[PDB]
């Protein structure tokens, strides 16, 4: 059985992991009190991959919460599925990080990360058969980027054969919300690249942009941001939980997306995505789903991949289909659009199928890209930040928390490595010497 | 053991591979003097590559030794030991 | 528990306290006489946040906050007011003189045989406190007390302290219209002060608080009482992200690490939007759009300064109430376009946000109109450089023929005190004309294998 264990740190990991487990309670049938009160007898068959049975027919889930702010949990509390977790879950001190990566990282999360460290122990110990972990947490924040990569870091020491997702938001050119973000990402990017198995990529205006440009809405709040984040969490692990004519486990996805180590940035999308009232006039087929998966303005990351080519690409399907039109669309796309898939790799599209869709459609699909042209994410940070270490803006409230100047040149020196590869790769030749 | 093994044979691997497209390039100026800019060579997907950067790379020489048993019933090592020189 | 202690030094400070204390008291349902009736008809709650108010067994609620001045007049207003049972009957107050506009007298003569009271209450009220955050201290600048104690008490509280912030509140003597002959020599000296052991200062200019008044809330005739009131509510905007809950929160914290780019350069400028009559409050949208663009306006700038004059470095939004983010991101990318603003080339970020959903509220007998939205601005630029170039020249123009100075070498003092303070003064703006100035050039470049 496998079984996979939640974490999630910071404000924007805590309430992307609250939406969370109201979309997976709500597939796998449970009361938010905890009981089951579901229809179909599939949805218990696989309930420990995220939850753990209380001793009066209830469920709890395995979600570890922590965060340096006391506040934050309260309004995780205080809500529609605050009772479902359990209190010694709760991870979290006081004097948060203040957006400051280096509280974060080394002076005020490291007196809790044993505290974390524990929780987190307890709650692998007892599962029959760990399949890995997940990540919930921003990289432009504070006790978010520091706690998550030092958190990361540690696990990976105690657990390296297992698998390590992560979902981070990362910063944006124009939705900008602090102004120490690009250190932050930079100094959080420099971890991941070497301690994660996949990454995949969030930045809130393309969430947005999907927001009003498919769904229509006049004033989206944060919950719809996570609400669409919550979907593609679910789809990505839909095939351990239910079964299918093709599964796809973590690993088949990990093995066939990364060519090589350093590449495991992926570009995230769900389908289908309507508007309320245009729903009547749209009819939902493989084809439709598969059009709108590949089209740019659908993608979670805010990266154009007709800037770059697609090293590979993931496609987990939803609901009774036939496998001859999934096989022949992707088929299509590949040969159609042929300038933008990379062409030392003869079949750069993995296909899922499972049988079972969610509640209230017929069919969904998932998407998980890996293309060079999300290079031009971490560009902009470089660039940004190479535009404040030239002058050291702010460069002391972090040299006073017990760092040094050339940990800020290792990062930048990663990361621009890490552009290298996708730079590479992404041209459509070489003969010319 | 498998942990030990899994880990020398990922570290030969991309020794390998740095090898192998450092002498690529070598031989390419040496007789194109074109710069094909600076390609890329992968030093980041190892501890062991990464700390000898600077002696693999740049000016400098290099020259592995291999040595390959004579009995008949260490084939099965020797074979594999030429396929790991025919790299480079 | 994110608790802050306010402190009040001198008339100014007091008159400010009490305006303050007054709009505390509103936000959270206490009464006048220290009771709270909402948690008795409801049964219990968190009314009593423990940021201002501590809570005593009997239901009382005891404010954290310490009044100091050495005139008994002011507090004594107080002591037989209508707030009369809210504060602790132990106030600080020497009954003796006053500084008399004289930095020496309040710092180094008087200043002394109080000083060890006033830290033993401040011992005592931080005793009480788990999760202190920082202090908040209200002050004027040019007065005896409010520049001479307040440093004084600054310096103790560095040395005692050390790690917890201290954000200072003052008001700067005014280009024009002033109150006292005295004032240059006050504020340039309490300057070397607050440049060291302060986190944070905030400069209010009464002069543009006149002009805001007259202009958007249509008072001819206004006194200390308006003017006190809109600085409250600027603190209350500051203060209101670690009291009620909201979308993006902003602690003291993230203050400091987004507006002070170096140490010696955390002197922002503070703006309130919405600051509009009642008859006026109609006839507008008061949407997000348009108060962040008024927040921008040098005409309701606080500080008679030109912000077009300099460069942004930093700038903290905090918006109130009936907000959502998309708008904000939209009036930002808005701003950003606009040629009239400049950014240094260093910060191409720029902005910080903050979202509350507590909307402000509205003082009885007070004179801004009931508003769904607010937003307050506080920014960090170059400009602040021109209000202390002015005040240089009146310090000069009174120190070339050393009028006014026996006083202040009686009451302890020697001259080269006051070059020394002037040096001080000057090393700080040249740190702005500094900071301000654009990058070298590229500065490094790279060939591509030109053969
Ligand atoms: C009458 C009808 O057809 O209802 C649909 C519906 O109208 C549409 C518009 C739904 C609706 O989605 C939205 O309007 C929406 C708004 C903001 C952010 C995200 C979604 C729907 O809310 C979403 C909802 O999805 C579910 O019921 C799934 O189980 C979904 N779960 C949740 O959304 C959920 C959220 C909170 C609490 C409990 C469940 C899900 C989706 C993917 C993976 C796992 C679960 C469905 C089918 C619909 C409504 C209700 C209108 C759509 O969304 C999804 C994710 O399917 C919009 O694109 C589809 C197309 C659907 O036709
Ligand atoms: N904004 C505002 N400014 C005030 C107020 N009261 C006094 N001031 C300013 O304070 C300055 C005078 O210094 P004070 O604060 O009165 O100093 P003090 O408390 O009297 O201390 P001493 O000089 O020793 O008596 C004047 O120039 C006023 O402009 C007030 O209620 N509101
Ligand atoms: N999707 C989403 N993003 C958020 C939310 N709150 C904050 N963010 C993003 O996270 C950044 C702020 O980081 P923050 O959450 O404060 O990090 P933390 O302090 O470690 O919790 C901003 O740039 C936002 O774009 C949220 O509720 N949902
Ligand atoms: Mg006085």
């Amino acid at each position: 059985m496998r079984e996979i264990v939640h974490i999630q740190a910071g404000q924007c990991g805590n309430q992307i992991g609250a939406k969370f487990w109201e979309v997976i309670s709500d597939e796998h049938g449970i009361d938010p009190t905890g009981s089951y009160h579901g229809d179909s007898d599939l949805q218990l068959e696989r309930i420990n991959v995220y939850y753990n049975e209380a001793t009066g027919n209830k469920y709890v889930p395995r979600a570890i919460l922590v965060d340096l702010e006391p506040g934050t949990m309260d309004s995780v509390r205080s809500g529609p599925f605050g009772q479902i977790f359990r209190p010694d879950n709760f991870v979290f001190g006081q004097s948060g990080a203040g957006n400051n990566w280096a509280k974060g990282h080394y002076t005020e999360g490291a007196e809790l990360v044993d505290s974390v460290l524990d929780v987190v122990r307890k709650e692998s110990e007892s599962c029959d058969c760990l399949q890995g972990f997940q990540l919930t947490h921003s990289l432009g924040g504070g006790t978010g980027s520091g706690m998550g990569t030092l958190l990361i870091s540690k696990i990976r020491e105690e657990y390296p054969d297992r698998i390590m997702n992560t979902f981070s938001v990362m910063p944006s050119p124009k939705v900008s919300d602090t102004v120490v973000e690009p250190y932050n990402a930079t100094l959080s990017v420099h971890q991941l690249v070497e301690n994660t198995d996949e990454t995949y990529c969030i930045d809130n205006e393309a969430l947005y942009d999907i927001c009003f440009r498919t769904l229509k809405l006049t004033t989206p709040t944060y919950g719809d941001l996570n609400h669409l984040v919550s979907a593609t969490m679910s789809g990505v692990t839909t095939c351990l939980r239910f079964p299918g004519q093709l599964n796809a486990d973590l690993r088949k996805l990990a093995v066939n997306m990364v060519p090589f180590p350093r590449l495991h940035f992926f570009m995230p999308g769900f389908a289908p995505l309507t508007s309320r009232g245009s729903q009547q006039y749209r009819a939902l087929t493989v084809p439709e789903l598969t059009q709108q998966m590949f089209d740019s303005k659908n993608m979670m990351a805010a990266c154009d991949p007709r800037h770059g080519r697609y090293l590979t690409v993931a496609a987990i399907f939803r609901g009774r289909m036939s496998m001859k039109e999934v096989d022949e669309q992707m088929l299509n796309v590949q040969n159609k659009n042929s300038s933008y898939f990379v062409e030392w790799i003869p079949n750069n599209v993995k296909t899922a199928v499972c049988d079972i869709p969610p509640r209230g459609l017929k069919m969904s699909a998932t998407f998980i890209g890996n293309s060079t042209a999300i290079q031009e994410l971490f560009k902009r940070i470089s660039e940004q930040f190479t535009a404040m270490f030239r002058r050291k803006a702010f460069l002391h409230w972090y040299t006073g928390e017990g760092m040094d100047e050339m940990e800020f040149t290792e990062a930048e020196s990663n990361m621009n490595d890490l552009v290298s590869e996708y730079q590479q790769y992404q041209d459509a030749t070489a003969d010319e010497q | 053991r498998l942990k030990e093994g899994a880990n020398i044979n990922k570290s030969l691997t991309t020794l390998g591979k740095v090898i192998s497209a450092l002498a690529e390039m070598d031989s390419g100026p040496n007789k194109n003097k074109k710069k094909k800019k600076t390609d890329f060579i992968p030093y980041r997907d190892s501890v062991l590559t990464w700390l000898l950067r600077e002696n693999l790379g740049g000016n400098s020489r290099t020259a592995m030794v291999a040595a390959l048993s004579p009995a008949d019933i260490n084939y099965d090592e020797t074979l594999s030991t030429l396929r790991y020189a025919d790299r480079a | 528990m994110r608790e802050c202690i306010s402190i009040h030094v001198g008339q100014a400070g007091v008159q400010i306290g009490n305006a303050c204390w007054e709009l505390y008291c509103l936000e959270h349902g206490i009464q006048p006489d220290g009771q709270m009736p909402s948690d008795k008809t409801i049964g219990g709650g968190d009314d009593s946040f423990n940021t201002f108010f501590s809570e005593t067994g009997a239901g009382k609620h005891v404010p954290r906050a310490v009044f100091v001045d050495l005139e008994p007049t002011v507090i004594d207003e107080v002591r037989t007011g209508t707030y009369r049972q809210l504060f602790h009957p132990e106030q600080l107050i020497t009954g003796k003189e006053d500084a008399a506009n004289n930095y020496a007298r309040g710092h180094y003569t008087i200043g002394k045989e109080i000083i060890d009271l006033v830290l033993d209450r401040i011992r005592k009220l931080a005793d009480q406190c788990t999760g202190l955050q920082g202090f908040l201290v209200f002050h004027s600048f040019g007065g005896g007390t409010g520049s001479g104690f307040t440093s004084l008490l600054m310096e103790r509280l560095s040395v005692d302290y050390g790690k917890k912030s201290k954000l200072e509140f003052s008001i700067y003597p005014a280009p024009q219209v002033s109150t006292a002959v005295v004032e240059p020599y006050n504020s340039i000296l309490t300057t070397h002060t607050t440049l060291e052991h302060s986190d944070c200062a905030f400069m209010v200019d009464n002069e543009a608080i006149y002009d805001i008044c007259r202009r958007n809330l249509d008072i001819e005739r206004p006194t200390y009482t308006n003017l006190n009131r809109l600085i409250s509510q600027i603190v209350s905007s500051i203060t209101a992200s670690l009291r009620f809950d909201g979308a993006l929160n902003v602690d003291l914290t993230e203050f400091q690490t987004n507006l002070v780019p170096y140490p010696r350069i955390h002197f922002p400028l503070a703006t309130y939007a919405p600051v509009i009559s009642a008859e006026k409050a109609y006839h507008e949208q008061l949407s997000v759009a348009e108060i962040t663009n008024a927040c921008f306006e040098p005409a309701n700038q606080m500080v008679k300064c030109d912000p077009r004059h300099g460069k942004y470095m930093a700038c903290c939004l905090l918006y109130r109430g009936d907000v959502v983010p998309k708008d904000v991101n939209a009036a930002i990318a808005t701003i950003k376009t606009k040629r009239s603003i400049q950014f240094v080339d260093w910060c191409p970020t720029g902005f910080k946000v903050g979202i509350n959903y507590q909307p402000p509220t509205v003082v009885p007998g007070g004179d801004l109109a009931k508003v769904q939205r607010a937003v307050c601005m506080l920014s960090n630029t170059t400009a602040i450089a021109e209000a202390w170039a002015r005040l240089d020249h009146k310090f000069d123009l009174m120190y070339a023929k050393r009028a006014f100075v026996h006083w202040y070498v009686g009451e302890g003092m020697e001259e080269g005190e006051f070059s020394e303070a002037r040096e001080d003064m000057a090393a700080l703006e040249k740190d702005y004309e500094e900071v301000g100035v654009d990058s070298v050039e590229g500065e490094g470049e790279e060939e591509g294998e030109e053969y």
